[PDB]
């Protein structure tokens, strides 16, 4: 059990592993708050129709 | 090299359009980091203008 315990770990450092590599994003998510803004704008005037 | 040199120039504008959102987004060391990139093509841009100048 502890062995696989230590198993375990690389799950949750395959985990963060996802995640720091996502990080390399961190320069180009300005884009991704520009559109996400723009698609509820639209969104909000096709509701208010 | 005067296709050069429209070239990085309009890359410039792009970075400073890059620095202007980070600026509203408040990310100033994103828009630090966009100077640089606009810096080093302004750079360049007057090397290429010195080797236009010449030819």
């Amino acid at each position: 059990f502890e062995r696989m315990e230590n198993k375990v770990l690389d799950m949750e450092a395959t985990s963060q592993a996802a995640g720091e590599l996502a990080g390399f994003g961190i320069e180009n998510q300005f884009a991704q708050l520009e559109a996400s803004s723009g698609v509820e704008d639209e969104l909000a005037a096709l509701k208010a129709s | 090299t005067e296709q050069r040199l429209n070239q990085d120039t309009q890359e410039a504008k792009k970075w400073e359009d890059r620095a202007k959102l980070a600026l509203t987004n408040g990310e100033e060391n994103l828009a630090r980091e966009a100077l640089a990139r606009k810096k080093s093509l302004t750079d360049t841009a007057a090397a290429y203008q010195t080797q236009l100048a010449q030819q």
